[PDB]
């Protein structure tokens, strides 16, 4: 129930699998002759991006439904636009 | 069957952004008034049009007498024929 | 013939109009003065049987020659409100297709006449206003109603 996670720098990355299936894209490169009988090789994205890519599913996961009011998300004004660009592709 | 649904996945991007962005509505379909159309399921329309339409004679013709066969007594397949049923 | 019934009131009144439209001609003042006031005074005590089948002839063919149809919309929906405050649902589910076939076919006027004119006046702009709030009450009389989904077909292609 684990999956991997490739970027193109080189560091490598590991998250549960419900954990990673918020991101359509991400579902359908593991549906098909890419059944991988997992590690999903990303050839162009950094690992910085990548890094808060992989933190946001925990947040979102873990504080649904919840009354208690919810935080808020610390986002870097000089990295901002990456994290738009990628969101694109992965349809976060 | 199987080609289709595994090229569909890899033409999500243009059925998402491009395409369904520029189509008809489902109202505009019903009550008349107001064609591009998703990939994956483009792939079923020319199944249609240019493989059983140009041969529905002899499918239904050699079909119509195997069950009149096994109504007499015969041992069909049965997943062959359900198949060729289940299309349509 | 009128021997027979020179007594009677109904026969003259009904037949004073089919009479006249004889030498009155087509393109005419025919249907303004007497058909509607036939219809209002029918109407206050009819039950609001025929009103409408007297009402709707005039507006049949008053679209030959058009002209301004505000008041001749406004009276159409408050006889509509009252039959159904007064739970009478005489509206056949075929009535209102008329009338919304009308506003639809006069509501594309005002606006080439506003691209016409260059100023005009306030009250232009009034009419094009006035005449979508008609509508819209239109609309909920159609909502309130209950009629067949043919009906229900018709209404939502117009």
């Amino acid at each position: 129930m684990y999956v991997k996670l490739i970027s193109s720098d080189g560091h490598e990355f590991i998250v549960k699998r419900e954990h990673a299936l918020t991101s359509g894209t991400i579902k359908a490169m593991l549906s098909g002759p890419g059944q991988f009988a997992n590690e999903v090789n990303f050839r162009e994205i950094p690992s910085h991006v990548l890094s808060k890519v992989c933190m946001y599913f925990t947040y979102k996961v873990r504080y649904t439904n919840s009354s208690t009011e919810i935080p808020e998300f610390p986002i870097a004004p000089e990295i901002a636009l990456e994290l738009l660009m990628a969101a694109n592709f992965l349809d976060c | 069957s199987k080609g289709a649904d595994y090229m569909d996945c890899l033409y999500r991007y243009l059925n998402t952004q491009f395409i369904k962005k520029n189509k008809l509505t489902e109202a505009d379909l019903q009550y008349g008034y107001g064609p591009l159309m998703e990939i994956g399921e483009l792939a079923l329309d020319m199944w249609r049009k240019l493989m059983v339409e140009p041969l529905q004679a002899i499918l239904i013709r050699m079909l119509l007498r195997e069950i009149k066969n096994d109504r007499g007594g015969e041992d069909p397949n049965q997943k062959v024929i359900h198949g060729v049923i289940n299309s349509f | 013939e009128l021997e027979s019934i020179r007594q009677d009131r109904d026969a003259l009144h009904m037949e004073g109009l089919i009479v006249r439209e004889r030498i009155l001609g087509a393109d005419n003042i025919d249907v303004s003065h007497p058909i509607i006031y036939r219809g209002a005074v029918y109407a206050d005590n009819m039950e609001f049987e025929q009103c409408i089948k007297l009402w709707l002839h005039a507006l049949h063919l008053r679209q030959k020659g058009n002209r301004n149809t505000h008041k001749d919309l406004l009276r159409f929906a408050q006889v509509f409100s009252q039959m159904i405050h007064l739970n009478e649902t005489v509206k056949a589910p075929d009535i209102e297709c008329v009338l919304r076939c009308s506003v639809l076919e006069i509501e594309q006027s005002m606006n080439r006449v506003k691209n016409i004119s260059d100023a005009d006046v306030h009250n232009a702009m009034d009419n094009y206003e006035c005449n979508l709030y008609t509508f819209l009450y239109l609309v909920c009389i159609s909502t309130k109603t209950q009629c067949s989904e043919e009906d229900q077909c018709k209404i939502n292609k117009q």
